[PDB]
């Protein structure tokens, strides 16, 4: 199963928070421009047909369970010109409130606690030329997911994070059967200074930095009906902790953790290629990909077929995706659902996504 | 441009309880429970277009402690609700 | 690909977003500063659309998402694709589906997610799913209404810490004043009751039967007189019973037994002082000399007073029923008073007539004296558990409460013993080399005997006047074999698993009850002593007497209607078969689908007794392993009148992780099976009918013939295999040492 | 914010009691594993501490068994009321902390069986034998200091995502440890556990063990210590005994051995309940007070020099005392045991992964046949037949759930509108309800012995008589019909003028059940239902009024009898004495509505039932042959009567 | 109506008069605590090492079938 | 944890280094426990 998983710090912010990319596997850095690409590739915000958007997204967690366990995704983009945009999203995971009750009488004051983590972003995307594009993000994390009592202090924990991101979209062309359009992007994310639960420096978590690449062909026929196929791979950057040993018995294990815990993060960044034992073949273990297609009709109904596989060895995240997408008049709702492949219960399994994003302001025309 | 009006609610409760036992015989007046809440709920509405509407909310609420087996307790709630009808 | 280019997909509903903050600040001087206040971020969802509408005019669109709806399963959404009749394809639906057979064998499914593909070739048509599966089978049994409810308790499963003998009198009396039950052959009424337990609530209130908090001292022995079958050392703890007692053996409880009368403290020959009455000198108001601070008394400083709703008694037996039982260190304490025709009793001190709580001398705080006295009780447990003192005796271990048993009715409810060892047997045989003792009386029959019998609990036919053998039938009254509000049942013996059996199988004086040495060797293997002389826990050591089995049943109707135990039932999945027999939805019977209500229309079924059987899907389930759902149907029709079928069905559980415990096991079974369906007319029948002397009728006469076939494969998944074999866990002993 | 209170427990009372038990830890700077209850020893090398610098820390787990006090102050000689507990540090001559990373009160679910297990001794709470009962955690004893704790050889630790993170779950053994004085030769310690476990659909019991010597004690030698399982429905007299010779892990050098050393599959045991099987059947004939049985009563078939074979297993030694069942196993025990004949063992023995493996997963069958026909809206016929064979079942059903019997089964149902019969003028509804049906039901298992086959079992009897006893005594027969007669009455004419006296008013119905069955437990059933019911009802249509507004009778004579006759399962000879329950009765309620004065209104009812008891002797004993229909027109005497008036003016 | 307190690490469930049939608690990572079925509207004692999880969801089945939900901090 | 994470006045680097006042971890305690990120990773020892 599981063998040596990267360790990092609030890693909910790994986790696909609308359901249009969850809906195609986890993947976003490639797809189309959409008003949730703040979390994939912020470039192509600045490839946006509307001049202004807002998201509203909802993923559920352990619904038999409980209710109100989920994690919130609101978005909000505008691009000013035609090759700027500016973003800010907001997720935010939480379980809900919870009283916090010891009986002593039915009618006490009660102290409520709203154990949650949430990350506040805002993003910068400048087209360079007509078809490439770059963007700047810079992300506030705060985790505040521990609950006050004697001797256990739920101070928040806090980190900054940046992401360079860049999005490529070419021109239509033609070819014999159709006129297709090619897409790329790349996504570096979440480079910042290593998050402290217990602010200690001595007892620091690496952030989830991650590298996105991934491309895209559009099938289009018949001038409304489109077909994109989309690829994406993603690489966490940081370094992976030491396993059996590599330098007594467990004086080996404590010295390893050691000296890979005395890792800086931008160091750690350049030491995720590499710090295994094994070669290239088993270097490429580390890389998670996805494959995804989406059908589009009139471009107000969208069918989304995805599969996500994370090697078992680390992580075994592998499942099959399903979402479909309508377009009303200025309103789009996107539902999506997991079939997991892997051992391991995945806790998004039975669960239907929900995003709605209103699009108003100007059109821009796309090249 | 836009124009709507405003709808203030504001509530507000301050509750006193006391539980007395008392001694017929000597000043021995025990206090046995207590509570001494006080809440303010405010809200204001604004309603920016036929869907849109938007509510900002205010609720404090303190408890302060009769006997000592309570502790004091502030709850405040602020924020902005947006809610949109389709 | 769909038949117009126009989508009108329209939301309805709301959504509602929260931005704001969060702050607390609770002052618990032992928080630490950095917990001084909390200060968060407060975000909210209240999503509540719904989508209905089309995709040009082949693509139906039916989605509602909410997310207060309690359980996800009302979060539906539905694709449809309905294409050309001329299609190979007929349908395509995508997300919540269903799997409807017209089989008996075989059963679909209703709650499905997944896509579910219909085709048609000619005249076969291919109905293939791929889902998973959000719904639970569930099957209840009904009689005359009311679901059924089978119970299943060894003797040593009775009712512990709840119920206890007011004193030893009323246990020494129990067995013999229950002889000619449901005659009771005793006097005794109890008219007052107050019961005392250890504060540990300390909740000042007047509401709940006001505010009546006392000192209390609880004595073992307090009001016992002596007992003629029973030595003085198992009715008193006090160490020498010289001069202990004033009233003649056999008196009945009574304040004025003993030297321990609170009425007579300090006389003149009284063994207790005024000291006695002050938590502080409570030791010294002894005037005996080996008295043990949890033997022989027990005190309590701020007792509180039970109110009537948490206690019931049995007034003419002399027993209390405590609503929460008292499993822990907890101190019990009464006074009581009853009545024997026109004399009074009373063992306590009651509220009424005990000394005051408090008595002032003095004028000011600087010279008064506070006073604080103790009402004298009767110990019914005590703070400290000893199993060889006689307070533990006053706990009463025959009573056995049928579970979730609430207003149990006579024709609703049966009870057996049996002897499992291991096979379930309405007998008891000797032991090999052995026999039971000879000539007994009738009352005392253990050969070929029903345990029932045996164990005095079948004397009386149905309306319980007393039959020879007994009607086979467990003897049910109300106030002596049953608790009818409680659902307990209680047996008409103190100890039927012990001293009962063992005098049935007594052979001779040398054995006793009492010298587990002296036992015949049918004593041996059938007495379970332990169970009435140990804690059960303790019991749990004596591995072998543990094969008496109580099993019955109970029903629960109360209503109209079925009780089918789920809500929300879907539609379609209520399957009721009466004796073999699937009844007919509309005819037969009739569902209230929100309530699960189920309601038998067939007249002759109602007045039957027969046993009906409800299937159901119910969706209302947690925790679960996820449920793969896949097969197809095949319904070739040969003719308009014949149609053939070839279903073939796999549903796989994925467990939670590689080692599957005992209960908890993952299914991969496999179903398949053929159905055919022959439906003629027969207009033969007809003019046969319109032979008949009075008939002139015209309708038609049909006939149906329907035959199935269905193979079984089970199977468990690869996932919980170990080591290639497929594996379930008695015990990984990962669950031990909490 | 409390104030202090000498009541620490809070129940208002301050106790002035001491009786406690005592137990004591030495605090001194050389301590080691295996003394002074130390159970695990985790060095820390290098800490990384705030100032910059490093440091060395050892932490030391104490496991302190509260069933063996080193002394006992006051009166207290059970564990049934622990109210309190004080720590307290004494002996230190300068300023001493003692920090606790952990300091718990550990529960097991598994508990040390008090009392002997061989007949031998017959003495157990003596001789100074230490017998602890604990648990070896991955995450506790990796660094335990006679051997690591490892997992079994291809025992993994489980994962779970807990948020986003991957979470390996603990992966724990059962130790048990044997000291002070050590085991005597036929001497055995063992812990016990109340289940429900059937293993009757699996063909393997498997478990792990391990055994090692004790620090500072004499060496434990290869196949001196005995791991058993015994299991059943008691631990004296009904199970089956499973017992191994342990190889000891050799200690002494390195604390970290292999798993394929600390787990030896040489330890393992791997049994077919087949064995178990034909141990019982053996064993059938086999008397209780013969000499191939041990001491204790235990059968050992490897100890009986006229089997050839043994119990079938090279490996493990096999016993059986007293017809156990694994298809339901109330009892599991496992424990140790010696074979060291002039010698006192000491040691540590570990239990892993009990499970059961090899599904028998062999399938069954099921067919139905239905035959639904109307009569041209006089007659329907709806006539059922079913068979299903062992191990067919539903799609959800478990190893447990599905079908362990032959089902056969049939229902027959008829309709008849026999009114039509008459002609419609006159019109009379008379519908008939005629319904009939058996199954049987043969079992998997004979019901005897619980966990042998029905075939095998007539296969290994070589008697006749008890051949047949065993196959007639194991079927499961109900038989079923039903006749009724319900809602007879007489429409009125289209245009009939209403009268008090008319037939219309009445209606009358009938029904009839009967069921007969035997099985297992009942030799003899014979259930007989009767209801007679005729109802009127009639409203008038228009000193004070005396006309009545309505009026209401109705008539019911119910009639129950049920007899029993439990089977002799032994021998199909005499039978118990059949039970009767009768339950004749006979109910008549009859209401009238007044209307007197327009103000005033009265309404009267009044319900009696009465018992018949025609079947009854002068003394108290029924009647066997007491015919259900004897006397069916008879009143019997009154049970119950109620009267009711309502007044309103 | 129905409501739940912790106080040392121990779950009290109260219940105005609806008479509770089974309770499970469950781990935030949705794992199965304790289940027990012979609820008797008393104190449930939890392991008390939970790995550093506080917040547990207690799952309530009443008699008539209908299932109580509440999430509350293990302190 | 006051002590740990926002050192009062008259605290200082050396006083937090002891083995009798130091922080411990779980992973020091518990090397094979995994805790969920962002959950508790101390062990709060009870001192005498
Ligand atoms: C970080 C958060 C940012 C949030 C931005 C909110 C923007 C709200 C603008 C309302 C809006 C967008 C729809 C948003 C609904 C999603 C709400 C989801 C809530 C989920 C809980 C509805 O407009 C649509 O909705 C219909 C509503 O019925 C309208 O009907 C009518 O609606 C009413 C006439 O507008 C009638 O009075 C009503 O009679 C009708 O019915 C239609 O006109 C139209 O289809 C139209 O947007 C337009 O309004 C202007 C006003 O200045 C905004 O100007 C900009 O504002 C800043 C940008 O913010 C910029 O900086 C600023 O430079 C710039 O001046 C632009 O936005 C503009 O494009």
């Amino acid at each position: 199963d599981i063998e040596r998983p990267i360790t990092t710090g609030v890693p909910f912010l790994l986790v696909a928070a609308d359901a249009r990319a969850a809906g195609l596997g986890d993947q976003g850095v490639a797809t189309s421009s959409d008003v949730f690409s703040q979390q994939w590739n912020p470039a192509k915000y600045a490839f946006a047909e509307d001049a202004q958007g807002l998201s509203i997204s909802y993923t559920p967690y352990l619904t038999d369970l409980a209710n109100d366990i989920s994690l919130g995704q609101v978005t909000y983009y505008n691009k000013i010109n035609d090759r700027s945009a500016f973003a800010g999203s907001f997720r935010y995971f939480g379980f809900g409130g919870i009283e916090l009750r010891q009986t002593g009488d039915p009618n006490e004051p009660t102290r409520e606690v709203n154990p949650n983590e949430f990350a506040l972003d805002g993003s910068y995307s400048l087209k360079l030329s007509e078809t490439f594009s770059m963007a700047v993000a810079a992300r506030y994390i705060r985790s505040n997911l521990k609950v006050a009592t004697e001797e256990i202090d739920a101070s928040a924990a806090g980190s900054f994070a940046v992401d360079v991101a860049g999005f490529y979209q070419s021109e239509e062309i033609a070819y014999s059967d159709f006129n297709g359009r090619w897409r790329a992007g790349f996504n570096i994310q979440n480079l910042g200074p290593k998050i402290s639960y217990d602010h200690d420096d001595l007892s620091a978590n690496f952030l989830p930095a991650n590298l996105r690449v991934g491309g895209g062909f559009d099938f289009i026929f018949d001038d409304y009906n489109k077909l994109g196929v989309s690829l994406e791979l993603t690489k966490l950057l940081v370094p992976t902790p030491p396993g059996p040993g590599t330098p007594s018995q467990s004086q080996a294990d404590e010295a390893n953790y050691k000296k890979y815990k005395d890792i800086g993060w931008v160091s750690g960044i350049f030491k995720s290629f590499g710090d295994a034992p094994g070669g290239f073949s088993e270097e490429l273990k580390e890389i998670t990909y996805s494959a995804a297609a989406e059908y589009m009709y009139q471009d107000a109904f969208a069918m989304r077929l995805g599969y996500y596989h994370e090697s078992p060895m680390k992580g075994a995240k592998q499942f099959f995706s399903l979402g479909a997408g309508f377009k009303y008049s200025m309103i789009k709702v996107d539902v999506s659902y997991l079939f997991s492949a892997s051992k391991v219960k995945n806790p998004l399994e039975n669960t239907l996504r929900f995003s709605l994003t209103f699009n108003f302001g100007d059109k821009y025309e796309t090249y | 441009i836009i124009k709507s009006d405003i709808n203030i609610k504001a509530d507000f409760s301050l509750r006193n309880n006391e539980t007395l036992v008392r001694y017929l015989d000597y000043d021995n007046n025990q206090l046995a429970a207590g509570q001494n809440i006080w809440s303010l709920k405010l809200t204001a509405d604004y309603s920016f277009s036929k869907n849109l509407t938007a509510i900002f909310y205010y609720d404090h609420s303190f408890s302060k402690a009769v006997i000592s087996t309570s502790f004091p307790l502030t709850n405040i709630r602020s924020g902005f609700t947006l809610r949109y009808n389709f | 690909i769909f038949g117009s280019n126009t989508i009108d997909v329209k939301p309805t509903g709301s959504v509602e977003m929260d931005l704001g903050v969060r702050y607390t600040k609770q002052d618990n001087p032992a928080f630490s500063p950095r917990n001084r206040s909390s200060l968060t971020f407060d975000f909210d969802q209240r999503i509540s659309m719904s989508l209905m509408g089309k995709i040009g005019t082949r693509l139906e669109v039916n989605a509602n998402y909410d997310t207060q709806s309690t359980f996800a399963f009302q979060n539906l959404f539905k694709l449809a694709y309905t294409p050309s009749e001329d299609d190979i394809i007929q349908k395509v639906e995508v997300g919540n589906v269903s799997m409807p057979l017209n089989s008996t064998l075989i059963r679909g499914a209703q709650s499905l997610f997944g896509v579910k593909t219909q085709l048609q070739f000619g005249r076969t048509t291919i109905t293939g799913v791929f889902s998973e599966q959000k719904s639970q089978t569930k099957s209840v049994v009904a009689e005359n209404g009311g679901t059924v409810q089978n119970f299943d308790l060894y003797a040593l499963d009775y009712d512990n810490d709840r119920h206890f003998f007011l004193s030893q009198y009323f246990r020494n009396k129990y067995d013999v004043s229950l002889k000619n039950y449901p005659f009771i052959d005793s006097r005794v009424q109890i008219t007052r009751l107050e019961v005392w337990v250890t504060n540990k609530q300390n909740r000042v209130t007047t509401t709940g039967g006001g505010n009546n908090l006392r000192n209390i001292i609880a004595l073992q022995d307090l009001g016992e007189a002596q007992v003629s079958g029973v030595p003085d050392n198992e009715v008193v703890v006090i160490s020498s019973t010289a001069g202990f007692f004033n009233n003649p053996i056999d008196s009945p409880t009574s304040n004025t037994n003993n030297k321990y009368d609170p009425a007579t403290i300090g006389q003149a020959g009284s063994f207790l002082n005024s000291n006695i009455r002050e938590i502080v000198t409570a030791k010294s108001g002894f005037n005996n000399t080996n008295v043990s601070e949890a033997t022989d008394y027990s005190v309590l400083e701020n007792a509180r007073k039970l109110t009537t709703n948490e206690y019931t008694f049995n007034p003419q037996l002399g027993y209390i029923s405590l609503q929460q039982r008292l499993a822990n260190d907890e101190i019990l304490a009464v006074a009581f008073e009853y009545t024997v025709g026109g004399k009074v009793y009373q063992v306590g001190e009651f509220g009424s007539d005990g000394v005051d709580a408090t008595v002032v001398t003095g004028n000011n705080s600087s010279n008064q004296a506070i006073i604080t006295q103790s009402l004298v009780l009767k110990m019914l447990k005590s703070n400290l558990t000893n199993v060889k003192n006689p307070v533990w005796n006053l706990m009463m271990k025959n009573v056995y409460q049928i579970p979730q048993a609430y207003q149990i009715k006579q024709d609703d409810f049966r009870l057996n013993i049996l002897y499992t060892d291991p096979s379930p047997i309405n007998y008891i045989t000797p032991v090999q080399g052995s026999s039971f003792p000879p000539n007994p009386a009738p009352d005392s029959k253990v050969e070929q005997t029903p345990l029932l019998n045996v164990f005095n609990l079948d004397r009386l036919n149905y309306n319980n006047d007393p039959q020879a053998g007994g009607d086979g039938f467990f003897d049910y009254i109300p106030g002596v074999t049953v608790d009818v509000q409680n659902g307990r049942v209680i047996f008409t013996t103190k100890e039927p698993f012990g001293e009962l059996i063992f005098n049935k199988l007594q052979t001779g004086a040398g054995e006793s009850y009492n010298d587990p040495t002296t036992y015949n060797a049918n004593q041996q293997k059938y007495v379970f002593r332990n169970m009435y002389r140990n804690t059960q826990a303790g019991a749990l050591q004596d591995s072998d007497k543990n094969k008496f089995l109580l099993r019955g049943k109970y029903k629960s109707s109360g209503s109209n209607g079925i009780p089918i135990g789920a809500f929300n039932v879907p539609q379609g999945s209520v399957v009721v078969t009466a004796a073999g027999r699937v009844l007919v939805e509309g005819i037969d019977y009739s569902v209230d689908y929100q309530l699960g209500r189920v309601q038998i229309l067939d007249p002759s079924l109602q007045a039957s007794n027969t046993p009906i059987e409800v299937s159901l899907e119910n969706n209302s389930i947690f925790g679960q392993q996820t449920r793969r759902f896949m097969g197809f149907n095949i319904e070739h029709k040969i003719s308009d009148k014949f149609v053939i079928g070839g279903t073939y069905l796999k549903m796989t559980e994925r467990p939670f992780t590689q080692k599957s415990t005992y209960g908890q096991e993952s299914v991969n079974n496999t179903i398949f099976g053929f159905n055919g369906n022959y439906s003629t007319e027969v207009p033969f029948l007809t003019r046969l009918a319109n032979k008949l002397p009075n008939i002139d009728t015209d309708v038609p006469s049909n006939l149906s013939i329907r035959g199935e076939v269905a193979f079984l494969r089970p199977d468990a998944p690869k996932a919980s295999d170990f080591q290639g074999e497929a594996t379930i866990y008695v015990d990984d002993f990962e669950g031990s040492q909490s | 914010t409390l104030p202090d209170v000498e009541d620490i427990n809070r129940d208002n009372t301050m106790s002035t009691i001491n009786a406690y038990y005592e137990y004591s830890i030495d605090v001194k700077p050389g301590m080691q594993v295996g003394e002074n209850y130390i159970t695990d020893i985790r060095e820390v090398t290098n800490v990384d501490l705030p100032n910059g610098g490093t440091t060395n820390a050892r932490w030391i787990q104490f496991k302190i068994p509260v069933s063996q006090p080193q002394n006992t102050i006051g009166n207290i000689t059970d564990f049934r009321s622990i109210r309190f507990m004080r720590m307290f540090m004494t002996g230190f001559n300068s300023q001493m902390t003692v920090r606790f990373g952990a300091l718990d009160l550990v529960r097991g679910e598994w508990r040390r069986y008090t009392g002997t297990l061989d007949a031998n001794d017959q003495n157990p709470d003596d001789d100074g034998v230490e017998f602890d009962v604990a648990a070896v955690n991955i995450q506790e004893n990796g660094t335990k200091c006679p051997v690591n704790y490892v997992m079994p050889p291809g025992v993994q630790r489980e994962q779970l995502y807990n948020n986003n993170t991957v979470i390996n779950q603990n992966e724990q053994a059962l130790a048990v440890r044997i000291g002070g004085a050590g085991l005597q030769y036929q001497d055995s310690r063992a812990v016990f556990k109340n289940v429900s476990v059937d293993m009757r659909q699996y063909k393997k019991l498997k478990m792990f063990l391990h055994a090692e010597s004790l620090p500072n004690q004499p060496t434990l030698e290869d196949d001196e210590m005995v791991g058993f399982i015994r299991f059943g429905n008691d631990f004296t007299q009904n199970f089956y005994q499973v017992e191994i010779p342990l190889k000891v892990t050799k200690t002494g050098g390195s604390c970290s051995i292999s798993p394929d050393l600390v787990w030896m599959d040489d330890n393992s045991i791997d049994l077919a309940l087949d064995l178990l099987t034909r141990m019982k059947i053996k064993a059938m004939s086999i008397d209780i007070n013969s000499s191939k049985r041990d001491v204790n009563g235990i059968y050992y078939p490897d100890n009986d020099p006229d089997l050839e074979g043994g119990d079938g297993d090279g490996k493990l030694t096999l016993g059986i005392k007293g017809n156990p069942n694994f298809g339901l196993v109330r009892n599991l025990m496992v424990g140790v045991k010696s074979r060291a004949d002039h010698k006192d063992i000491k040691g540590e023995v570990w239990f892993n992964e009990l499970r059961l493996a090899d599904l028998e997963n062999k399938g069954g069958m099921a067919a139905i046949l239905n035959v639904d026909t109307n009569m041209a809206d006089f007659a329907t016929v709806s006539a059922t037949g079913r068979k299903s064979t062992i191990g067919f079942g539903s799609l959800e059903q478990g190893a447990n759930e599905r079908d362990r019997e032959d089902v056969q089964q049939y229902n027959i149902v008829t309709n008849l509108n026999l009114g039509k019969l008459l002609p419609k003028k006159w019109g009379i509804n008379l519908p008939f309800n005629y319904a009939i049906g058996e199954e049987v039901i043969t079992p998997e298992y004979d019901p005897f012995n619980q966990d042998i086959k029905l075939d095998q079992l007539i296969r290994e009897t070589t008697d006749q008589a008890e051949k047949d006893n065993i196959r007639t005594r194991a079927i499961d027969y109900t038989k079923r019909k039903s006749i009724n007669f319900i809602g007879v009455r007489k429409d009125r004419a289209p245009e009939q003028k209403p009268h008090v006296y008319d037939i219309e008013n009445f209606t009358f119905s009938q029904s009839y059940n009967q069921v007969e069955r035997h099985d297992y437990e009942v030799a003899d059933y014979e259930d007989e239902q009767s209801n007679s019911a005729v109802n009127y009802a009639y409203t008038f249509q228009p000193n004070f009024n005396y006309l009545p507004s309505n009026i209401s009778f109705n008539t019911n004579i119910l009639r129950q009898s049920n007899r029993q006759q439990f089977r002799e399962v032994e021998v199909e000879g005499i039978g118990l004495d059949p039970l009767y329950r009768r339950n004749f009765a006979f109910n008549y309620q009859y209401g009238f509505g007044f209307n007197l004065t327009k103000s005033l209104k009265l309404n009267y009812s009044a319900t009696s039932n009465n018992i018949v008891r025609n079947f009854l002797n002068d003394d108290n004993s029924p009647k066997e042959d007491f015919n259900i229909w004897d006397d069916y027109l008879d009143i019997g005497t009154p049970n119950q009567h109620a009267q009711q008036l309502v007044l309103n003016y | 109506s129905f409501y739940v307190s912790v106080k040392d690490k121990t779950i009290k469930l109260n219940s105005t008069e609806d008479v509770m049939r089974e309770v499970s608690i469950f781990d935030i990572s949705g794992k199965l605590l304790y289940n027990n079925k012979k609820v008797e509207n008393t104190e449930f004692q939890v392991s008390n090492f939970q790995s550093g999880n506080q917040v547990l969801i207690v799952k309530v089945t009443l008699d008539n079938g209908n299932i109580i939900t509440k999430k509350i901090v293990f302190n | 944890p006051v002590f740990y994470s926002s050192k009062p006045s008259g605290i200082s680097n050396d006083d937090l280094s002891l083995n009798t006042t130091r922080r411990i971890y779980s992973r020091e305690l518990y090397p094979n426990t995994d805790i969920a990120q962002g959950q508790i990773q101390v062990v709060n020892t009870l001192d005498l």
